[PDB]
RNA sequence: UAUAUAUAUAAAUUGAUUAAAAAUAAAAUC
RNA sequence: CUAGAGUCUAGUAGUAUGAAUACAAUUAUUUAUAAUAUAUAUAUAAAUAAUAAAUGAAAAUGAAAGUAUUCCACCUGAAGAGUACGUUAGCAAUAAUGAAACUCAAAACAAUAGACGGUUACAG
RNA sequence: AAUUAUUAUAUUACAGGCGUUACAUUGUUAAUGAUCC
RNA sequence: AUAUGAAUUAAUGCGAAGUUGAA
């Protein structure tokens, strides 16, 4: 398929099916797609780069063309009949895995089928292009989908001087509390909206140092007790897992958090039901996408007659 | 425009800007060759050209100065004749036995095809450059590379000056003076306009004034580098407007007026087309 | 209302010379289309020597002015076939299926836009004028059109019986 | 009449003034850093509105 | 059971002096 | 141009807004009949002129260049070319039929504004 | 004697120039500046 | 007859800056 490339570039401001900060950013940034004061193949092309940067980047563009279904389905408001030019895609079963929130990209989902961790009805499939028909299951590893929306896993150096900062911080934090407690207590109070033995309870830590931290995470555990992370190391508690392992969701997760209508999804095993192919309905598009009807009938008329 | 026709002849026949720190006149490619015998005095380029003739009606343009050359003819008889009547001898709204005519002219000398001629001009550019002639130089000091005294001398006891178009190639005010000798002073205080003076001089400092030619090649060449800034302010000050316009439409308050709204969408789409056609 | 609902969209932009004796003098020629998208339409046109700007300022007027409320069959698409002949380019337009994309000629596919006019198959033949193209359609919309309930009325026939029979 | 437009905002964001040669930085990044907010030394962004998910059952996009 | 950590210094490739960018592209980490 | 006749006859040869049918609003003139008592500013027809609608790229057409039906002939960018070759007739002259390669992005029509003409007059 | 002045005498910056507008900007209907002896 | 070559030979196309007539 397509080699990833500049995916995420600024200046492009693409957006594309990923959780990925930037292309946070670049959905933010875009407004709407910008159709006028142009030609109809100018406002054609403008549509095919927009919405084929969301749907199907990793398609080939003379695969996307045989794959195209010039025939659409639908089922006062209005029915956006064309926002179904890339329902098509949506069969496919790592677009099923993305949509379903199993893997923060598409790409990722692609990955996640070829290295074997997806079943479809409790076969094993490693084939992204495997489509799905109505009422088919299917699952992933919950190690995989963890990981794909949960934050990186700090390395162990990176984690340490975490932990060197947070020391530094909690130890000023009870020396200023000492220095004026009852104040400290009112004002924290303050926030949250006297008994002097409140910052005699709090207890200092000791500074560490990395040069004699370094290559000993056994060690670095026991001699860490801040009252929040108790003897791990800051995202490691259990080092052995591919996660932030005292379990965070991922940054910036809500923007892109849909629950399609299309699927019946299972966080808690990491399963899914493919209900339906998605169809318009009367004022609402089971196709999520971040355009407008106008930029998707262009793309239409574009795949229609192949940018004749 | 007449100088504006020599200038622009000269140019691009001998292309001053394709040999430069070339000093003097050996003849120039357009095996074919050719140099100026008169009135320039230097193959390099001229230091009075403006490009573009329109600009001497222009308010500025009020002091700019060309390569004109002045003759007297006295009158034939017809002309005698002729010129006489309301329609042709009076102010349109004392009589002359002549006419002071105003004239540019250019004069280019071919060389020879040979096997002589090709080889002389080559080996001159190749070994022998003439350096560079400074102000006050009077090139190789013969007719060829004398300076042109291109405005009439101003004369004065004991003293002339001269205003001259140098073999160096800028202009030039040379002073001579009954100090600097007598018999100097006799010749430069005959000298006139259309001459070529050359001697030496007690002061030979740069023609300062009206050199603001050299003034508007600035001008053109930074309109030339903002210009395409023009376009790219003029993107962000089309875009915040229609930026604003959308914010306002999209949110509906319409603080704009109708009238005044549909003024930017002529704005917008005019920007355009003047765009388009600009490419042409 | 004007404003904020009406959509323009600038369908010719060109210059006409009139050389007259002094000179070639230049002057620009806008035709635009105005459209709510809900039913209503009309055509402008504008001529300024100065700037294009004052052409579309006045054709954006005069479109405005000519707005004319359209025939739309389910406001979709026309209430049937329309083949119109004006000034030398003739116009076969056909309404079609629901969900159909307008596959016309560009200048009809901007009018259509305009108009709301979301479905929709037609070809042009003999000359293929901008101009004409889009003149004739206006016409041809609203001249060539007839309303099913204004077509049984003329008949003094009920809906249900002027409406088609289901074949297949 | 299409043209290359590079994405910038469509919203007024503080622009780049006069910049160390070395500073070697484009406006798009600026309005990044701007969108964000101070990065934490955990490497967060906390005061971002959607660095955080919601909790009450109203999505926040 | 605190948490918008803040201060300094040092550097900072190509182009450019801001809506002129290359460029999240590299490296690095999981 | 050819033969026979005493200049004539007999010739060869074949150049230099298609036809029909059905229908189609007025006005004004005439034109030809048919009446009724010059008057009915008489009706029915055809010819002429300006229209309406309609058609057309327009000029313009406007009972046809309109609405329809039927039959035939003809056209497929400019130039090469109505040329070459062959055939057909002709003593011959000529006529008919009639290409191809090469070259080009032209070429043409109606109308608009202009400057141009010994183009016209007319004025100031 | 030191200083300050004034007054001479030297002292050189210079003064001087009906030199420049192909030397400009003001001012007006000469001045400043720039340069030149 | 279908082809392939030909001294000799007919016409025409293009282009270079021009030359000559006044159709
Ligand atoms: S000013 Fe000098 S170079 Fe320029 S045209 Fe006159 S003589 Fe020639
Ligand atoms: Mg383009
Ligand atoms: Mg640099």
């Amino acid at each position: 398929p397509r080699k990833a490339n500049l995916l995420k570039s600024l200046a492009r401001g693409r957006v594309r099916t990923s959780f990925n900060k930037y292309n946070l950013f670049n959905l933010y940034k875009k407004g709407g797609v910008d159709l006028k004061s142009k030609s109809l193949y100018q406002q054609k092309w403008t549509a095919k780069q927009e919405t084929r940067a969301y749907h199907g980047e990793h398609l080939t563009e003379k695969r996307w063309q045989t794959v195209f279904k010039p025939k659409l389905d639908s089922v006062i408001k209005e029915t956006p009949f064309l926002l179904q030019t890339f329902a098509v895609l949506e069969k496919r079963l790592d677009f099923a895995l993305f949509r379903a929130m199993f893997a923060s990209s598409v790409r990722q989902a692609r990955q996640f089928i070829l290295h074997g961790n997806v079943r479809v009805n409790g076969v094993k499939i490693k084939h992204p292009s495997y489509t799905l028909k109505p009422g088919d299951m299917f699952s992933v590893k919950p190690d995989k989908v963890l990981e794909a929306l949960g934050a990186k896993k700090p390395s162990f150096q990176e984690a340490l001087k975490i932990d060197k900062t947070q020391i530094v911080l909690w130890n000023k934090y009870v020396k200023e509390a000492k220095t004026e407690p009852k104040e400290v207590w009112e004002k924290k109070l303050e926030n949250f909206e006297f008994d002097p033995k409140w910052a005699k309870n709090l207890k200092y830590h000791d500074p560490i140092k990395l040069s004699e931290l370094e290559g000993d995470e056994p060690k670095a555990r026991k001699l860490i007790n801040l009252p929040w992370q108790k003897n791990y190391v800051y995202g490691r508690q259990d080092p052995k897992k591919p996660f932030f392992t005292p379990w965070k969701p991922r940054p910036f997760l809500s923007p892109f958090a849909i629950l399609p209508h299309h699927l019946e999804i299972s966080f808690k095993t990491c399963h899914a039901v493919y209900l339906r192919d998605p169809v318009a309905r009367p004022g609402q598009s089971e196709v999520i996408s971040p355009f407008d009807v106008p930029v998707h009938e262009r793309a239409y008329m574009y795949y229609l007659r192949n940018g004749k | 425009m007449g100088f504006e026709i020599i200038a622009r002849a000269r140019q691009i026949t001998l292309r001053p800007e394709n040999f430069p720190d070339e000093f003097g006149k050996i003849p120039r490619p357009w095996n074919y060759f050719l140099k100026v015998i008169a009135p320039c005095p230097h193959q390099r380029k001229c230091p009075l050209q403006v490009g573009n003739p329109n600009f001497y009606t222009h308010k500025e343009g009020k002091d700019l100065k060309f390569c004109n050359f002045q003759k007297s003819i006295k009158r034939p008889k017809f002309s005698i004749e002729l010129k006489k009547g309301k329609l042709l001898a009076t102010s349109w709204d004392n009589g002359r036995d002549y006419e002071i005519l105003n004239y540019s002219y250019l004069i280019f000398e071919r060389s020879h095809k040979d096997e002589n001629t090709l080889k002389e001009i080559k080996k001159l550019r190749n070994e022998n450059v003439n350096g560079k002639y400074d102000i006050g130089s009077l090139g190789d000091d013969t007719q060829n590379s004398w300076p042109r005294i291109i405005n009439d001398p101003v004369k004065r006891k004991g003293h002339v000056m001269m205003d001259l178009c140098a073999p160096s190639g800028e202009l030039e005010k040379w002073t001579v003076s009954r100090s600097f000798s007598k018999q100097i002073y006799h010749d430069a205080r005959k000298s006139k306009k259309g001459d070529l003076w050359a001697s030496a001089a007690k002061t030979q400092i740069k023609g300062l004034g009206d050199l603001n030619v050299k003034k508007f090649h600035k001008l053109e060449k930074e309109r030339i580098k903002q210009l395409k800034k023009e376009e790219r302010q003029k993107a962000r000050k089309a875009m915040e407007s229609y930026n604003e316009l959308e914010d306002s439409l999209q949110f509906d308050d319409h603080q704009f007026s109708n009238f005044e709204v549909m003024k930017k969408l002529s704005t917008f789409h005019g920007n355009d087309f003047l765009q388009h056609v600009n490419r042409k | 209302y004007i404003t904020r609902k009406l959509t323009m969209k600038p369908l010719v932009m060109k210059r006409v010379s009139n050389q007259t004796g002094k000179g070639k003098i230049a002057s620009f020629y806008a035709l635009v289309v105005v459209g709510d998208k809900n039913g209503m339409v009309g055509l402008g046109e504008g001529k300024s020597r100065e700037e294009m700007s004052k052409a579309i300022f006045k054709a954006h007027w005069d479109a405005v002015r000519n707005l004319k409320e359209i025939p739309r069959y389910e406001n979709r698409t026309i209430y049937g076939d329309i083949d119109f002949r004006y000034h030398g380019v003739k116009l076969h337009l056909r309404s079609a299926k629901p969900g159909f994309g307008l596959r016309v000629n560009h200048v009809i596919f901007e009018i259509c836009e305009c108009a709301g006019i979301k479905d929709l198959s037609g070809k042009v033949y003999k000359s293929r004028n901008d101009m004409n193209i889009a003149k004739g359609t206006i016409e041809a919309f609203t001249k060539a059109q007839k309303t099913l309930d204004e077509v049984a009325l003329g008949r003094g026939k009920k809906l249900v019986d002027v409406r088609k029979v289901y074949y297949s | 009449f299409s043209r290359r437009r590079i994405a910038y905002p469509f919203y007024p964001f503080k622009k780049l003034g006069r910049q160390h040669p070395k500073k070697h930085d484009t406006n798009l990044k600026t309005a990044m850093r701007q969108f964000l907010g101070p990065k934490n030394y955990k490497g967060e962004y906390v005061m971002n509105k959607y660095f955080t998910v919601p909790t009450n059952h109203v999505p926040n996009y």
